[PDB]
């Protein structure tokens, strides 16, 4: 195959690109590390870029009479080969060399945007970078709570729904199901750090406070898994929450199947609620009910047929002499098998969006029009900036628009697990736009008689009982009353002194009685 | 005064202004650190036995806390004329400087230090603790002259164990440096046998400003749970800054009586301690680091508005972490010397390539002002601590030492009086569940272990403490016994 060569196509203006192309499989020497191993996803992403770049030139009202151009590169998931294509980005066109100034203004980028990484991890690494040059810089995977500050990362846009929202969506069906006391478990890396700092303040502040805050070890080639489940038995709760990555549900329901545990409800994350590991793992009807929110999106419907067409068309000897007239040196011998196991992969549309937002910004701020647009001097990377804030931009014809934070907005699907045989199937129960709408005649819970599982407790103690403070942050009361042989002298004070012999007193007795 | 010529040169980077550039309140704990940094430069190009010939300058840069970070990083990699190649290979870039000492804040650190592994330029910090910064393979080029975090943790939990205290509150801000520092503490308690009642985020705010009626209705509602709980003592992992609030909100009430174990960020505050009503809220104990005279310093110093106006302070503080530049500094002149191959009156001059000082600046081994500087293998020198108690009376220091902590031990010892709030000077108490009478079990309660009920055995049982204590044994045989006996009488 010739694929290898169609990442960069020149034009008046060029967006560039960063993509998890390569895999990889100790520092001695200033030396670029090397990556062979090579992955579909990420070539699949490329080539999503490349049709909606296609797409922008062949129409007409979008950018009338100028044509764009692309600047691919591999990442390989690791920020020391990460950094030195975004260092190549902001340079002087034509030269191989960077220069030091004071701010920005005195420099000229040779590219426009960028469509940004898929790792948060590299997210933030190349935002803070790009931000002290003012680059637009789009994301079409990066979904972390940390990146909408507005003081560190001006210049972040992400075409994919906030961490927040999700677990908004949990506190409210939570609420409204009727469920005080839970427990929250998340995975060990920052993923599961920050959703754990989100939710607790989300649930402290609607009522609901957690029986145990625990991190569920990562498998890094097993002790403190045990210790994690002792706690969450030790408290009586029928919802456990878990905000966690693939690999550490995959362990902990292992090791729960692997003994007895209870069953549970689960609220599951969007990492492990679609997942065929852990769908697969013998036994796991036994552990209870299973719900979670997925987003609503389209998905491009002619991406297979130009995979084929364009693949076909790199076999052609023909094309090859012609294209001619390496960032992966790995991906001309691939064929279609090497890439069919993934071509109904739901983010082709986030990259496509992404490049059609960063398209229309630019036809407003060059003050284009319908077919001819005004002749001016080059538009530089820091004056699209000011038309991206409050942009309607449609793709495929939904609209769409990014915020003061960067973030799009989208809605959300409630999705439950029903069994029927051992193939578990995803059904639909409710929606969420601002305000959750669920419907419960058609959830069969775990339950012997199909009835809704209860986890409360009692945020006020009545009058006449001694209260026993529970809970990580101190809330609830487990409430008590003393038998015919005490006082309650004190509403404080947990213990109860026993009656005169002269004295007489019932139970519930705030005194005894001569 | 921030620059200097010479054949060799170094970077810096302090925080003089910390609240462009200049449009914020000084700070003069850069600018002592800073003079630290140049009285060491100094004093080895005085004396004629660590580098004969070979000068030594610097070149240093302010950052701002947190706000300027990509622009001196590009300054110092630029060979001249402010212009840096891009290529594939970086083994012939000879840079305009020869190493970095690194900035003050965390972020910052790494931050810095994900641009200069590309090139390998040795970067040395000198008050960033976050085990994080232990991973050798994100961070290749970075070292560290003060010990991490986790022997913090464990001087507390040392204290904590050397007086009998099994119950206590734990109190974080909302960011990373309280929340890691919490979930730290949790893991170390859970594995000796101490308990938490709580845990609790305190809302961010700053001094000099207008707060929301919920913040204020948040900081009450934490002050009420703190004052009805039998834990009396309190942890405190925040930054200064956001203590002023939720102290004032504690002296308005009457919740007298607790150990504040403080953090490294406001053991030693002067703006928080001369808060004169604080006195009459109980002990304040806290973890810094020790302190080494340096011989010659304040000629050097003294010879600007704010430096003058705590000049009585910075004389009884603010020699705590000048040690750690005064240290750094000598490592890279000794690496130099070593890797020049210099000897007692030679030299020979060189291309010195920043990657290679690297490989020499491991292996470094002499002493200075009695204390060796070694690095171990994640990039660390074993320094001691120390846990000081803040005294009101202005005649003497204001923060006096109570105890030493050898990192290589893992021991607090040479611990001296305290003078505590009790009544005659006895120890403060904070425990769970009183202890059992004799021959009676345990009866659990609750979720934590420490937390326990006294339950006293009937007749034709007796109770082995070598066995089960949650449940006596049946006096077997014709043995008898009867209320509260572990023994029978057959």
């Amino acid at each position: 195959l010739c694929l290898s060569q169609q990442l960069r196509m020149k034009g008046d203006y060029v967006l560039g690109g960063l993509f998890p192309l390569g895999e990889a499989e100790s520092r001695t020497r200033p030396s670029s590390p090397v990556c062979t191993r090579f992955s579909s996803n990420g070539l699949l992403w490329a080539l999503a870029m490349k049709m909606a770049v296609e797409e922008i030139n062949n129409k007409s009202d979008l950018l009338p009479g100028l044509r764009l151009g692309y600047d691919l590169f591999d990442t390989c998931s690791e920020p020391v080969v990460a950094m030195k294509p975004s260092l190549m980005f902001l340079a002087k066109a034509g030269s191989r060399d960077i220069a030091a100034y004071c701010n920005y203004t005195q420099y000229q980028p040779r590219v426009l945007a960028v469509i940004g990484p898929h790792s948060s991890e590299l997210a933030m690494v190349t935002g803070k970078f790009f931000s002290f040059f003012l680059m637009p810089q789009v994301s079409y995977g990066a979904s972390m709570e940390l990146l909408s500050a507005r003081e560190t990362f001006p210049s972040f846009f992400r075409t994919v729904p906030s961490d927040r929202v999700q677990l908004t969506a949990a506190a409210e069906l939570l609420q409204e199901f009727g469920w005080n006391w839970v427990a929250a478990l998340g995975s060990d890396d920052e993923y599961g750090r920050q959703g754990l700092s989100i939710f607790s303040a989300l649930a402290a502040a609607r009522g609901i406070c957690i029986a145990h805050e625990g991190l569920v070890p990562l498998p890094r080639a097993l002790g403190k898994v045990q210790d994690v489940l002792h706690q969450v038995n030790q408290s009586s709760v029928q919802v456990v929450l878990l905000f966690a990555s693939v690999h550490a549900a995959h362990a902990l329901f292992n090791y729960s199947i692997s003994s007895r545990l209870s069953p549970k409800v689960w609220v599951a994350s969007e990492a492990w609620l679609t997942s065929d590991l852990v769908m697969g793992l013998p036994g796991m009807a036994q552990m209870g009910t299973v719900l979670g929110f997925l987003q609503r999106g389209a998905q491009l419907h002619e991406f297979p047929q130009y995979v084929k067409t364009h693949l076909a068309l790199a076999t052609d000897p023909a094309f090859c002499s012609a294209l001619g007239e390496q960032r992966c040196p790995q991906c001309d011998c691939i064929t279609l098998q090497n890439v069919s196991a993934g071509l109904n992969h739901h983010q082709t549309f986030s990259v496509y969006a992404a490049v059609y937002s960063v398209a229309q910004a630019l036809h407003n701020t060059l003050q284009c029009n319908a077919s001819g647009c005004p002749a001016q001097d080059p538009v530089k990377p820091w004056q699209l900036l000011e038309n991206m804030y409050n942009l309607t931009f449609h793709v495929g014809g939904l609209p769409l628009r990014f915020d003061s934070s960067g973030n799009v907005d989208m809605e959300y699907d409630l999705k439950l697990w029903v069994w029927q045989g051992s193939v578990p199937r995803l059904h639909d129960v409710g929606r969420f736009n601002g305000s959750l709408r669920t419907e419960r005649l058609k959830i069969r819970w775990h339950t012997s008689d199909n009835q809704k599982p209860v986890s409360r407790c009692s945020r006020q103690c009545q009058e006449g009982q001694v209260r026993r403070v529970k809970g990580f942050h101190s809330c609830c009361y487990d409430c008590v009353d003393c038998e015919a042989g005490s006082y309650r002298q004190n509403p404080d004070d947990i213990a109860c002194t026993f009656c005169g012999q002269d004295e007489w007193s019932p139970e519930r007795s705030t005194r005894c009685f001569r | 005064d921030f620059y200097l010529p010479g054949d060799y040169l170094l970077g810096g980077l302090f925080s003089l202004h910390a609240n462009m550039c200049k449009e914020y309140e000084v700070k003069v704990i850069g600018y002592n650190l800073m003079q630290a940094m140049r009285f060491a430069v100094e004093e080895i190009n005085n004396d004629s036995s660590l580098l004969p010939g070979v000068l030594l300058g610097y070149e240093i840069v302010d950052v701002c806390y947190i706000s300027n970070n990509v622009q001196p990083v590009l300054y110092f990699l630029a060979h001249e004329d402010n212009l840096l190649p891009i290529q594939e290979d970086y083994s012939n870039y000879i840079s305009r400087v020869v190493a970095v000492i690194g900035p003050d804040n965390s972020e910052s650190v790494m931050t810095v230090a994900n641009f200069l592994s590309l090139f390998l330029l040795p970067q040395i910090t000198y008050s960033a603790i976050s085990d994080e910064l232990r991973d050798k393979v994100r961070f290749p080029a970075l070292l560290r002259t003060t010990p991490s975090a986790d022997h913090h943790i464990e001087a507390m939990v040392q204290l904590m164990l050397h007086f009998r205290w099994n119950w206590i509150i734990v109190l974080v801000s909302s960011d990373t440096y309280g929340r890691d520092n919490g979930q730290l503490l949790g893991e170390r308690v859970a594995r000796r046998d101490i308990c938490i009642a709580f845990q609790e985020t305190l809302p961010t705010l700053q001094p000099n400003q207008n707060m929301t009626s919920e913040e204020r209705q948040r900081l009450v509602t934490i002050v009420d749970k703190l004052q009805q709980s039998t834990a009396r003592v309190v942890v405190v992992f925040s930054p200064d800054l956001t203590l002023y609030h939720f102290f004032n909100e504690v002296l308005r009430q009457n919740f007298t009586g607790a150990v504040w174990i403080a953090s490294e960020s406001w053991a030693i505050d002067p703006v928080l301690h001369n808060l004169t009503e604080l006195r009459h809220l109980g002990t304040f104990l806290g973890i810094t680091i020790q302190s080494v005279p340096i011989p010659g310093f304040s000629e050097f110093r003294e010879w600007l508005n704010a430096t003058l106006s705590f000049n009585t302070i910075l004389r009884l503080s603010g020699e705590r972490v000048v040690y750690s530049v005064y240290s750094a500094v000598y490592a890279v002149a000794h690496a130099l010397h070593s890797l020049l191959g210099c000897d007692k009156s030679t030299c020979t001059k060189r291309v010195v390539y920043p990657w290679q000082l690297l490989e020499e600046i491991w292996k470094v081994n002499f002493t200075l002002l009695d204390h060796q500087i070694f690095f171990d293998p994640q990039g660390d020198v074993a320094l001691h601590l120390e846990i000081v108690q803040w005294q009101w009376d202005r005649s003497q220091n204001p923060f006096q030492s109570v105890a030493s902590y050898y990192p290589l031990q893992r021991q607090l010892k040479n611990i001296q009086d305290i003078s505590w709030h009790t009544i005659n000077n006895t120890i403060p108490m904070s425990m769970c569940s009183k202890r059992c009478q004799s021959g009676q079990k345990k009866k659990p309660v609750g979720i934590h272990v420490c937390c326990f009920e006294c339950i006293d055995c009937l007749p034709g049982t007796f109770l082995n403490h070598t066995e089960d204590e949650y449940e006596c044994q049946a006096c077997p045989n014709n043995e008898w016994s009867y209320q509260s006996e572990t023994s029978c009488f057959k």
